[PDB]
């Protein structure tokens, strides 16, 4: 009965900041961890960061400089925020549940396609 | 939950008993003893429904006027037996006025045996199937109670679950009004709902909802962030063989000191083992280069 | 024995 | 210390239906937790146009609802994912992961199937 | 009092007599 | 302990009094 849903922009101008909201259901954010994993077109999974039940954060050392993970347990939401985006940041961003101490990332969101471009209309 | 309290010794008079008023877990043992001037009236409105678990043992000795534990510890579910009293996790000795145990929520004694001796008014002992609570009942010592020297009229609710002991099917209960809870075999030690639905694999004794490790009354392994976990993952440390603690917590116990706590084999422990020394600042036990200073 | 251990562990003398 | 590096071999492999398949995983450090003598290692299957699915955790424990043909092996620094008899539906990318300290995925193994 | 061997039940009862209302000490 | 004092050996009323408050 576990659900995770990412809400993101689709299109971001380069140098701007990306903000995604993972809204979880079917479990408490106070007992479970939530991860951010991205996937560039035709490339592999890249672990971005994680936020433990107790609010503690862990970031990918390569991207730590530009990443921010926060949450609102009462609203059952987790928030990713990434600064000064480039074209290599174009990827599908997934949030997944971490039942830390028992299993690795089990339930995943369907994703959010994020494109960094020369946008229009 | 309620509050994690340290192990307690309560003697002479009841005034100090109110110190238990907020504990849901006793991280240590519970000794209630030597109360000679207490009478039943002193216990009539005395209840600790918050208490769910004792990590070490429960000892009751010479407590006058106490007739049952049904009102005192109604929700005590697990005695972990991490540390035992003479290899017992439960000791009821010379409890002169105790008529029944009445610990109708006690489902599992994780380690150790039971010693119930010299309780001249004690009944509702033959009605307890300890095999459903301990794996080791061969080491139980239950003698010199009313049931031995007189004929207890152990009347169960009638209706009540019935189990076998040497070919004889007998109904199982804690008091005249409380049955012994028995779960389907497949539930194992995990417990089940009233409907018979198994609790999660990570639970112990009981749960508020089936197949949910955040709905456990107590954990089979470790406890962390309101969830029953199989192991304390890095950066957490196993503490008191039941919960997960961070480095900060373990450090603040070390500096509060009692034992100066250390880190070894992903555990926050009272002392470095033999052949190991405490590496200053990081609390980590490292092997001694030659003998230990 | 158990009654002796109980008695020993339970009964504590004062520091003076 | 220095973050955990994950490798996989091969990057890609092309197999016929009913053939056995074994793909590798390397970690820079041991994923073996002293406390329980278990490895903090995972295998995920990601079918095309779908989010990843956990196959294995504890390096050898089969996730709920995972077919018997999927077998996770190894200890410490070396792990292998085995498919005893490949089915057409196995077309996917397989990624190994550490969850020892943080998470790191290996660069995957793309498994392609020959038609017949 | 009477100076003797005080074991088990005797011990408990003899001590209680020694210091009722004062009670038994602990750490 | 106390067994070593009053059970195996013999106790002084003072020696017993020491176990009190
Ligand atoms: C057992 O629990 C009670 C009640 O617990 C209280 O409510 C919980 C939901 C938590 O939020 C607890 O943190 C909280 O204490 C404890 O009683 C409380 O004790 C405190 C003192 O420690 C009382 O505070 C005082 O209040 C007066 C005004 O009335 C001020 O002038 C004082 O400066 C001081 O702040 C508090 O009133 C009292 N609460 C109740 C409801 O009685 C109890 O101490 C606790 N016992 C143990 C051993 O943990
Ligand atoms: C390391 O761990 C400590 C202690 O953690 C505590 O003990 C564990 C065994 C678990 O039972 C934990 O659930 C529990 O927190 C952390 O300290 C704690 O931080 C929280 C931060 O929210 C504190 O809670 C607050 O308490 C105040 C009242 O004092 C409220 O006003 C707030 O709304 C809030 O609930 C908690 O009191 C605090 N406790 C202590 C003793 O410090 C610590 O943060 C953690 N460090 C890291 C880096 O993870
Ligand atoms: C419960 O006992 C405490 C004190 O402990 C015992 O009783 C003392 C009188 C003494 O004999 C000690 O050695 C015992 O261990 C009582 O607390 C005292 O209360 C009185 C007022 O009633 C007060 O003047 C004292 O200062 C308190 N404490 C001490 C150490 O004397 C408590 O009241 C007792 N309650 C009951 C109902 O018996
Ligand atoms: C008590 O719990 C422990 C730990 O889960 C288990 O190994 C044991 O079999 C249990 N005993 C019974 C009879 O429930
Ligand atoms: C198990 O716990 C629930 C509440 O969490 C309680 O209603 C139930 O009575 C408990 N089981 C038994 C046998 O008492």
């Amino acid at each position: 009965q576990v659900q995770l849903k990412e809400s993101g922009p689709g299109l971001v101008a380069p140098s701007q900041s990306l903000s995604i909201t993972c809204t979880v259901s079917g479990f408490p954010l106070t007992a479970y961890g939530v991860n951010w994993v991205r996937q560039p077109p035709g490339k592999g999974l890249e672990w971005l960061g994680m936020i433990w039940g107790d609010g503690n954060t862990d970031y990918n050392s390569a991207l730590k400089s530009r990443l921010s993970i926060s949450k609102d347990n009462s609203k059952s939401q987790v928030f990713l925020k990434m600064n000064s985006l480039q074209t290599d940041d174009t990827a599908r961003y997934y949030c997944a549940r971490d039942p830390y101490g028992s299993k690795p990332m089990d339930y995943w969101g369907q994703g959010t396609s994020v494109t960094v471009s020369s946008s229009l209309v | 939950p309620g509050e994690v309290c340290p192990g307690m010794d309560i003697r002479n008079n009841l005034t100090r008993l109110h110190e238990l008023e907020n504990c849901s877990v006793i991280e240590g043992h519970l000794q209630i003893l030597l109360m000679f001037k207490t009478r039943p009236e002193d216990f009539r409105d005395l209840s600790f429904p918050k208490l769910i678990m004792i990590t070490d043992y429960l000892l009751l000795f010479r407590v006058y006027g106490l007739e049952s534990l049904k009102d005192l510890f109604p929700n005590l579910t697990v005695i972990r037996g991490s540390r035992l009293f003479f290899n017992y996790a439960l000791v009821i000795f010379e409890m002169v006025h105790l008529k029944e145990l009445g610990l109708y929520n006690l489902m599992n004694i994780t380690r150790g045996s039971v010693r119930i001796e010299k309780n001249n008014e004690l009944c509702y002992l033959a009605t307890i199937d300890w095999s459903r609570i301990l794996d080791s009942v061969e080491d139980n010592h239950i003698v010199l109670n009313k049931d031995d020297n007189e004929e207890c009229g152990d009347i169960c609710p009638g209706n009540c679950p019935a189990t076998v002991i040497n070919g004889q099917f007998v109904e199982r209960c804690w008091t005249h009004s409380h049955c012994q809870k028995v779960c389907p075999t497949i539930c194992k030690s995990h417990g089940c709902t009233a409907e018979g639905l198994c609790c999660h694999s990570e639970c112990l004794g009981n749960c508020s909802q089936p197949d949910d490790p955040t709905k456990c009354v107590a954990c089979r392994n470790f406890y962390l962030d309101g969830r029953c976990v199989e192991t304390c993952p890095p950066p957490y440390y196993h503490f008191q063989d039941w919960r997960c603690v961070n480095f900060s917590f373990c450090q603040d116990l070390h500096h509060k000191c009692c034992h100066q706590y250390v880190i070894h084999n992903n555990k926050c422990i009272p002392e470095c083992p033999s052949g190991y020394t405490m590496n200053s600042s990081n609390l980590l036990c490292t092997p001694c280069l030659g003998p230990c200073p | 024995t158990f009654e002796d251990y109980l008695h020993n562990v339970v009964f504590v003398p004062r520091p003076s | 210390g220095s973050d955990i590096v994950m490798s996989q071999s091969p990057s890609s492999l092309v197999v016929s239906v009913g053939e056995k398949v074994t793909m590798s995983c390397k970690s820079s450090q041991s994923l073996l937790y002293s406390s329980n003598q278990k490895n903090f290692l995972a295998w995920y299957q990601q079918k095309p146009g779908q989010s990843p699915k956990l196959l294995i955790y504890w390096a050898s424990t089969r996730e709920s609802g995972v077919p018997d043909r999927f077998t996770g092996s190894g200890s410490g620094t070396d792990f292998t994912l085995t498919i005893s008899s490949v089915k057409a539906e196995d077309l996917a990318v397989y990624y190994c992961q550490q969850y020892f300290r943080y998470r790191t995925f290996g660069g995957g193994t793309k498994l392609e199937i020959k038609s017949s | 009092f009477v100076n003797q061997h005080l074991c088990g039940s005797h011990l408990v009862e003899a001590l209680y007599l020694v210091c009722g209302e004062r009670g038994f000490f602990y750490t | 302990g106390i067994v070593e004092q009053c059970c195996t050996s013999i106790c002084s009323l003072y020696q017993l009094e020491n176990y009190c408050n």
